[PDB]
RNA sequence: UGCAUCGCGUAG
RNA sequence: CUACGCGUG
């Protein structure tokens, strides 16, 4: 009864939240485009996350998808804002390179803004 | 020589090799090939990958190249075929138009069309009227059908004007309803397949056809873009707010599935935060370069790495053990079982292992076949549907799953929900499919791999539904003895004993075999999981219309079969499989057992000559088989039970979830009437897509010395009171591993510890009537350890550390 | 036996590591898991003795 | 920190 | 029988 309503209460307070985490200027769109308005839910963070994490595990793969600090990803570009390290420090840009790869703890988490 | 043929008359019938421009194979000696592979006789698989340029000879050279868990390169040597069967099948068609223009009816066999797709067969051909002219054409794509999905002979059609050379489809990344594509795919390559078929499964007539029309619906999504699939999600305006909400699903086995309540209280509560939808709204796109899956959303700013901690160490025991002499140089009994600690790429990496679920098709017919023999297995058991006072929950006190866990336990949401409550959940999921997110939770457990150990926490509002669903049926299953399916039977009080002499039944030439299934859970087909819940639903028939029970099945495959997984804060799509932390995942693990089993022995009795057989029943039994095989849409009952009487005569099983029992006879399989270790070999190679080594196989020719192993237990055959009996002792390194290490440090040592030592007690006991005398010195050690324990700890007591105890415990008595 | 004996004390050792917060540092947490993963399932014991000599040694630095 | 099954121990 | 704790797929 009382942890109902507490339960009923946080439940809200997330959807809420997440609400508020939510845009409709990118959503919108695709809802009015779409002929029937039920889009597939995996489109939704392709063509509306502001915001692009990418889990690298070694060098190759970090040079054969976003060396750069600007790269392109789902039919989007994207610019890099910070490269964390598996301890979550801040890798620099400069020290991730295939001298210094055996001195970076990977996976290495690099978190990007769209363009 | 010897060549593959499909052959059907009153003499003779089967599939089977015989003695007997123009290519030298043909098309059934490639599906022979593949649907009867022995990797010591490969020779026609390995001349026909080298003629046309999927692999070279050097490639043979390396072993294990057939295995796809060692080498999954084999897939992409397959795959080089696939084109060729494609345009095979593309002429098919053809020839089927040609004849029906010239009023020529005749039945279509695969071992008359050559591999360059030429057909070459021009007699059982009788002219009729021009237009008029029909082909059989059931047993030439039911057995064909295996290939396609191995060999990917579709790959072509995902790329503009079917041409591989050109660039990909760009389909539109909203759209999702992909019907004319799948009724032209149809058209195009099945056309002359006369049943029925249906894109989206909602419009099916019965559970037989959701099969059907699942088997061409794992074939056809292969080509279509994958985000397409999962939960469709519409914005939705709710007390003037906006929210974004499921309204449907997309499946690659069930097509689209829109929910019939859609509109725009704890119930609704409680389907908004298990719907995945809102998650992976609010969470920051996600690329993992770690796995081959499908990456949806990060939910959290930082990726999490969790670690397993290393098991803690028992000093007194094992001190105790060195002083009383265990644990020496050279002795047999040695520590090989320990906790393994894990880095923190180990939880992704398990889910990495998902990368060996395939897509499958299946011999439908084969498939109908083997799961109305499957049903007979489960004919003694009662189920149905039950109301929310009559579920029975062993425990509270566990997880309740994303985003459930991080408000409280199953005790929460058990005691909040009133029983009416439950009841409008069930209702509304017997109209609507609910998508729900299941956890990877990384277990800690002794073990004698290096491997970790990933299990599925699924969500609250799935397990209730689906107990609400199946419990009456799965308890049926648990208090049923004397049964094949031996879950609830105790190996206690005489149970071994019962069990094995079940088994023993009736068998004329007895032999043992046991079997494993190679990455079973993360290598099972969808088909056959839905096949498994097919089986389990099949009980409803009064209680459950057919729109209900199709809503069920949808909610099932939405939240076990293809759901999605939260893995360190990280949505991810899993492909298929089953999940371990679903309310059916023992009995569907049974039903999935039985029904390779059959389809085992199946595939034994038809591929034997039929001419050579000596025996008329066994001949009779062979062509009817087949008759109803390719031949009869309809249900044969007298047949499916005389099959069956058959089977449990000359065939009797023990199942657990993935453990198996088969007591069979050995001239029969011998003689290829009954399967073997290599039918069951073949099958999973050509259904489960894994390869079984004969290794990890056993065959036991005495029925005296007993399972060489079931439940990881040996059997040894002792004497009790002038009776002798079955007892299982076990793998004694497993014992005392379990008796020095220990997961956390509260039960290291204490007055706890004895109720530990008491039960690993209980469990080694029969190691005494081993005639390895440091088997039995293991039990005697507990005992001492126990005794020991007491003292320090310092008249009921003195049962612990004495043997009477232990030994009521395997006496049948209770 | 001198082969037990390594086993419980790569064990133990790798309990006392853990409680060092060792596994806050990513690459030394693997290290130490790989080397104590190779000694429980090593089969000669001069090779789980050098093992263990590595862990004490990743011990003793610190 | 999952779904079951079986067996123990202590209390009502 | 109920509650709690401990010990195969
Ligand atoms: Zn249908
Ligand atoms: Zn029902």
């Amino acid at each position: 009864e009382d942890k109902r309503a507490k339960v009923t209460s946080a439940m809200q307070t997330m959807l809420f939240t997440m609400l508020r985490k939510l845009d409709n200027d990118a959503l919108n769109n695709i809802i009015n485009n779409a002929r029937d308005g039920c889009v597939p839910l995996n489109i939704i963070p392709l063509t509306t996350a502001a915001k692009l994490m990418v889990v690298i595990p070694d060098y190759n793969t970090y040079k054969n998808t976003c060396d750069g600090t600007t790269f392109t990803y789902a039919s989007a570009l994207w610019e890099i804002q910070q490269v964390v390290d598996a301890d979550s420090k801040i890798v620099q840009l400069s020290e991730i390179s295939m001298d210094n790869s055996p001195n970076l703890a990977w996976p290495l988490i690099v978190t990007a803004l769209r363009a | 020589v010897y060549r593959a043929f499909d052959i059907y008359n009153d003499k003779v019938a089967g599939f089977a090799k015989f003695l007997k421009r123009l290519t030298k194979y043909t098309m059934a000696d490639l599906v022979y090939a593949l649907r009867h592979f022995d990797e010591g006789n490969c020779d026609t698989l390995k001349e026909i990958l080298v003629t046309y340029n999927c692999c070279d000879d050097d490639y043979f050279n390396k072993k294990d190249w057939y295995d796809f868990v060692e080498n999954p390169d084999i897939l992409r040597v397959y795959a080089n075929l696939g084109e060729r069967v494609r345009q095979a099948l593309l002429k098919t068609v053809q020839f089927c138009d040609a004849m029906r223009n010239a009023g020529i009816v005749g039945v279509l066999t695969l071992d008359n069309q050559d591999l360059n797709g030429n057909w070459y067969d021009f007699g059982d051909f009788i002219q009729t009227t021009p237009g008029s002219g029909v082909p059989v054409v059931d047993s030439y794509y039911s057995l064909l059908m295996p290939i396609l999905t191995l060999t990917r002979a579709l790959t072509a059609e995902s790329h503009v004007d079917t041409d591989l050379t050109k660039p990909y489809i760009k389909w539109d990344l909203l759209k999702y309803d992909f019907t004319e594509e799948r009724l032209k795919l149809f058209d195009r390559y099945f056309k002359y397949w006369d049943q029925t078929y249906h894109p989206n499964c909602v419009n099916c007539l019965d559970d037989r056809c959701i099969l059907h029309c699942a088997n061409f619906n794992v074939l056809f999504s292969t080509v279509f873009p994958p985000t397409s699939f999962g939960p469709l999600v519409r914005k939705i305006f709710v007390d003037g707010v906006p929210f974004v909400v499921s309204t449907g699903y997309h499946f690659r086995e069930l097509g689209v599935v829109h929910n019939q309540d859609v509109n725009l209280s704890f119930k609704e509560l409680l389907v908004y935060a298990a719907d995945p939808a809102m998650h992976a709204a609010s969470g920051n796109l996600l690329l993992d370069k770690r796995t081959t899956c499908f990456s949806v959303a990060a939910l959290t700013n930082n990726v999490a790495f969790q670690t397993v901690k290393p098991g803690n160490f028992n000093k007194d025991f094992y001190d105790f053990a060195v002083s009383k002499g265990f644990f020496k140089e050279g002795s047999s009994v040695e520590l090989k079982h320990f906790f393994f600690a894990q880095d923190g790429n180990a939880a992704i990496s398990d889910y990495d292992y998902y990368r060996y679920n395939l897509p499958t098709m299946c011999d439908i017919r084969q498939l109908l076949f083997v799961v109305e023999v499957v049903d007979k297995y489960f004919d003694c058991y009662d189920g149905g549907c039950i109301n929310a006072n009559q579920v029975i929950v062993n425990n509270l006190d566990k997880s309740a799953g994303f985003p459930f866990n991080k408000w409280g336990k199953a005790r929460l949401y058990y005691d909040s929900m009133s029983y009416e409550d439950q009841d409008a959940l069930f209702a509304y999921t017997k109209r609507n499919v609910i998508p729900t997110i299941t956890q990877m939770n990384l277990k800690y457990a002794i073990s004698a791999k290096n491997r970790a150990r990933t299990v599925a926490g699924v969500s609250i509002c799935s397990t209730m539904t689906n107990r609400q669903f199946h419990q009456k049926l799965l308890k049926s299953i648990a208090a049923t003895r004397g049964a094949t399916v031996v879950i609830g039977t105790s190996k206690f009080y005489g149970g071994w004993h019962n069990m094995l002499k079940t088994v023993y039944s009736d068998v004329e030439n007895p032999h043992l075999m046991g079997w494993d299934y190679p990455k079973c859970d993360r290598a099972m087909p969808n088909m056959l999981r839905i096949m498994a819940s097919l089986v389990l639903a099949r009980k409803h028939t009064t209680c459950c219309s057919l729109s209900h029970r199709f809503y069920r099945l949808a909610n099932e495959c939405a939240q076990v079969l293809s759901e999605m997984v939260m893995c360190g804060g990280s949505l991810y799509v899993k492909p298929g499989g089953t999940s371990s932390g679903d309310a059916t995942t023992a009995y569907a693990n049974s039903v999935f057992n039985i029904c390779q089993a059959v389809t085992a022995n199946v595939n034994a009795l038809l591929s034997t000559d039929g001419n050579k057989i000596a025996d008329k029943y066994v001949r009779n039994l062979q062509h009817r088989l087949y008759e109803c095989l390719y031949r009869n849409r309809d249900v044969d009952t007298d047949f499916v039970n005389e099959f069956y009487a058959y089977l449990r005569k000359h065939f009797s099983m023990m199942i657990l979830s993935d453990d198996a029992v088969v007591c069979f006879n050995s001239t029969y399989a011998s003689q290829g009437l009954v399967a073997s270790i290599k039918n069951f070999k073949s099958v999973l190679y050509y259904q489960n897509n894994v390869f079984m080594s004969e290794a990890k196989c056993w065959t036991e020719t005495d029925l005296t010395k007993g399972p060489h192993e079931f439940c990881s237990q040996h059997t040894m055959l002792v004497k009790q009171g002038d009776d002798y009996v079955y007892l299982p002792y076990p793998d004694p390194s497993r014992i005392l591993g379990a008796g020095c290490f220990v997961d956390d440090i509260v039960k290291t040592d204490g007055t706890l510890m004895i109720e530990r030592f008491v039960s690993l007690a209980i469990d080694a006991y029969p190691l005494t009537k081993h005639p390895n005398q440091e088997y039995a010195d293991v039990f005697h050690l507990y005992l001492q350890y126990i005794r020991k324990l007491h003292d320090e700890l310092t008249d009921n007591t003195s049962r612990y550390w004495e043997p009477e105890f232990y030994e009521a415990m395997y006496t049948p008595h209770t | 036996s001198k082969m037990s004996d390594v086993k419980c004390t790569s064990v133990v050792l790798l309990s006392v590591l853990q409680q060092l917060r060792v596994e806050s540092s990513s690459k030394l947490w693997a290290q130490c898991v790989q080397l104590h993963n190779d000694i429980l399932l090593a089969k000669d014991t001069t090779e789980a003795f050098e093992k263990m000599v590595s862990l004490l040694s990743v011990l003793l630095s610190m």
